[PDB]
């Protein structure tokens, strides 16, 4: 269906012991396409999926290029935002970013977003008509300010509305077969007797892609809540993504419990029982 | 600023079979700040070669990680995964169990 | 496709 | 390749007629600015005119205009109704938020309307306090070659536009001098 | 306008010294520049800045740094100046990725010795009488001779005020010995007037050349006088004969 673009710059200072260490990562939907490491040998931005792999040098170049104002960037807000918020220059603070933009099914644009956070707190972000900031702080309405003032949502609405959209298309076109794929949950359910008293049915959904997956439980076809429990989705490490859900009951009453699992690659949702 | 204590689960990428090559997992997410010591134990001992996906974060600016190292399971031998944060007063052991 | 326009220091 | 193409390191306009300086460049993006700068005799750098890529209209300032053509990737500056004034180096820009690229620039000369032309050499003799009378070469049209000297010991300058404001008289000159072997301010210039 | 400022506007070292330019802006811009210009006119990136702790390098600059530990200052150094170092120094500020705002420049000449610095001889050449009968106007020339670098600024004053008016200067020096690297140079003006207002015995005429030359901070020890910054001028009066 729809689809999207995101970047996702962290910049941690380590005073004393060298420049703040600097990660970019950039994502199509939940496949990671490129990175930058200021710890690795290359300085370079380098491909994690193989359809970017044939844009030429100059792409790698420019890549490269304005990684690096991202980072140098990023090391001078450090030192203002120590500034800001009167702290020390001991010890260690976190500058994050992330932008991109959203495309519907037709790849129609949908809507774009820049957030920018301090020490994991919401600083200043972009508001949805890509006009405006919501500024979290005091500290940060001076940043509010500067950036009005310089026109810097003019610039990123252009990218966010324009480039970003074009080159999430690129992207989606040059990368179709593994992007515009679905893999549907590889399901099975497993039990283990937690006594004599009650046993743990669990849910199972592997192996699929993209992330988004809703697991539910049914006692009687009833939806149960009370006594459930859902892991957070995990990569499997190959591209894919793994889910469970769990249930404790009393035993002779597993076959009054059904797994219910929602996934775009399944035309329709399973519903799993013990066996 | 505001410091956020790391989940932590064990698994491996593939479902385990005794005697088959596999990869095992440990995905620490939710944590910050982002720095993070995570280290799989096989029988109590350091895995040598572990490597990790690039740093990223959630819609909370909380952090992510997948650590991962080739690893062949078998019947008797514990797995594990160690954890250290500062948001820990002792290092978190979570260990390996198939089923999970 | 990396912004070129609009990074700035807070 | 990041680079900034001005072809023409010299141009040429009549006085109130219009000149195109071309330029062109090539980037791996979409998202840049462009400018022209022009820089005077005084050296000092003057922002002409700044283009958005992502600005469809056309930037105009006065008697300066672009003709951006992105596609094309050429953002030639159109200046027109020239003055004297207009004289300078004029540099063709592209900038991303790490740094401008400066094309390698284009020296403009503005010719003068000349009302009535009188070419001639005259001699100049020092007021003692001094060394090596001089030469006058003046009164000539603005399309004129004004070659430039060897034989070792004669020196001759480049052409030189002179406005007498309270007469609105214009004229251009150059200066030849020497001392020691021999000449004449007769040859030395209407005869080069 | 603009709040950029760089000093010194002019400058001649030997080889070997270790000299600051400085760059300064009370315009609050985060970003700063630092571009050499070269005889032929190219601007090439030297150093430049994100804003407070950035200092990004920039191309072959040899060997130099610089340094920005507040918003305001840009300084530049070269540790053991070279004659290749000979160029128009320009230093800029930005906002985001908007126009730069350059400052005047500075104008350094690195010279092989100091020996080598010379003040200009300035004479002043009267209108001819062929002239004054042809055209019923009256040139004067200037003649500045001899001066090392090529630091100058030329001014023409009638009647003890400076005038514009019916002057043009040489757009730049020229090299008295072309093939030398440390050449002397020349440099021409012409003030035009009319032939009543030369023949006008009270009139008087001024060609004023401004010379920038060694430091008061340099040492000297030749015997011809320390050719430091100063002025040099020649002077005529009209004459109805």
């Amino acid at each position: 269906g729809s689809h999207s673009m995101r970047y996702f710059f962290t910049s941690v200072s380590r005073p004393g012991r060298g420049e703040p260490r600097f990660i970019a990562v950039g994502y199509v939907d939940d496949t990671q396409f490129v990175r930058f490491d200021s710890d690795a040998a290359s300085q370079r931005m380098e491909p994690r999926a193989p359809w970017i792999e044939q844009e030429g040098p100059e792409y790698w170049d420019g890549e490269t290029r304005k990684v690096k104002a991202h980072s140098q960037t990023h090391r001078v807000d450090l030192g203002t935002l120590r500034g800001y918020y009167n702290q020390s220059e001991a010890g260690s603070h976190t500058v994050q970013r992330m932008y991109g933009c959203d495309v519907g099914s037709d790849w129609r644009f949908l809507r774009g977003y820049h957030q920018y956070a301090y020490d994991g707190k919401d600083y200043i972000a972009l508001k949805e008509d890509l006009r405006s900031w919501t500024a979290a702080d005091m500290a940060a309405q001076t940043t509010k300010h500067k950036w009005e003032a310089a026109h810097v949502a003019e610039q990123l609405r252009a990218y966010l509305e324009g480039t970003c959209v074009e080159w999430l298309r690129r992207y989606l076109e040059n990368g179709k077969e593994t992007l515009q794929r679905t893999d549907a949950p590889k399901t099975h359910m497993t039990h283990h007797a937690v006594s004599d008293h009650e046993a743990t049915l669990r849910c199972w959904a592997l192996s699929f892609y993209p992330a988004e997956i809703t697991l539910t439980w049914q006692r009687d076809g009833e939806d149960q809540t009370q006594d459930t429990e859902l892991v957070e989705t995990r990569p499997a490490g190959d591209g894919t993504f793994q889910k469970w859900a769990a249930v404790v009951v009393p035993s002779g009453q597993e076959q009054r419990y059904t797994c219910h699992v929602q996934h775009e690659g399944l035309p329709k949702p399973l519903t799993l029982r013990w066996e | 600023g505001i410091q956020r204590t790391p989940k932590i689960q064990v698994y491996s990428r593939h479902p385990a079979e005794n005697g088959k090559s596999n990869f095992l997992n440990c995905y620490v997410s939710g944590f910050h700040p982002s720095e993070i010591e995570v280290d799989l134990l096989k029988n109590g001992e350091r895995i040598e070669k572990v490597e990790h996906s690039d740093l990223s974060f959630s819609e909370d600016w909380s952090f992510y990680l997948l650590y991962y190292t080739e690893f062949t399971p078998t019947e008797k031998d514990e797995y594990a995964c160690r954890v250290n944060h500062v948001t820990l007063s002792q290092p978190k052991i979570v260990k390996w169990d198939r089923d999970m | 496709k990396l912004v070129a326009l609009g990074i700035n220091a807070v | 390749a990041q680079t900034v193409t001005q072809s023409q390191p010299e141009m040429s306009v009549q006085e109130a007629e219009t000149v195109t300086l071309s330029c062109t460049y090539d980037t791996s993006e979409s998202d840049y600015y462009l400018f022209w700068y022009k820089q005077p005799p005084s050296r000092q750098m003057i922002l002409v005119i700044r283009q958005e890529a992502y600005k469809q209209q056309n930037a105009t300032e006065n008697r300066f205009s672009v003709n951006f053509q992105k596609a094309a990737k050429s953002f030639s500056l159109k200046i027109s109704d020239s003055q004297l004034g207009d004289a300078a180096m004029y540099f063709c820009a592209y900038g991303e938020d790490d740094k401008i690229i400066f094309g390698k620039g284009t020296r403009l000369h503005i010719l003068p309307n000349i009302q009535n032309p009188d070419p001639a050499v005259y001699q100049l003799r020092d007021s003692k306090s001094s060394d090596k009378s001089v030469c006058l070469f003046t009164d000539f049209d603005s399309q004129t070659n004004v070659s430039q000297s060897k034989d070792s010991d004669v020196y001759i300058t480049d052409k030189c536009v002179l406005d007498m404001r309270s007469m609105d008289f214009k004229s251009n000159s150059a200066v030849a001098w020497s001392n020691k072997s021999d000449f004449a301010c007769a040859n030395a210039f209407n005869n080069s | 306008a603009a709040d950029i400022y760089q000093t010194p506007r002019y400058l001649v070292i030997g080889t070997g010294k270790k000299i600051t330019l400085e760059c300064s802006q009370t315009m609050g811009h985060d970003k700063m520049y630092w571009y050499q210009q070269d005889p032929g006119m190219e601007l090439h990136l030297i150093h430049y800045s994100y804003g407070v702790n950035s200092t990004e390098k920039g191309d072959l600059s040899s060997e130099s740094t610089v340094s920005r530990i507040r918003t305001e200052h840009f300084p530049l150094t070269l540790e053991s100046a070279r004659p290749s170092h000979t160029s128009q120094y320009l230093c800029a500020s930005r906002r985001g990725p908007y126009e730069q705002y350059f400052g005047p420049g500075t104008r350094l000449t690195v010279t092989e010795d100091l020996k080598n610095v010379f003040p200009p001889e300035v004479a002043v050449f009267e209108p001819s009488e062929a002239e004054i009968s042809h055209t019923q106007k009256a040139t004067l020339v200037c003649l500045a001779t001899g001066f090392y670098p090529d630091h100058v600024e030329l001014s023409w004053w009638v009647n003890g005020k400076e005038v514009h008016s019916g002057v043009c200067t040489d757009p730049q020096p020229l090299k008295e010995q072309p093939a030398l690297n440390d050449s002397r140079y020349a440099l021409s003006s012409r003030l035009r007037v009319s032939a009543t207002f030369w023949q006008d015995p009270r009139n008087h005429f001024r060609c004023q050349v401004q010379f920038y030359g060694l430091s008061e901070n340099d040492e000297w020890t030749q015997d011809r006088a320390k050719p430091v910054t100063q002025i040099v001028s020649a002077e005529a009066w009209g004459r109805a004969d």
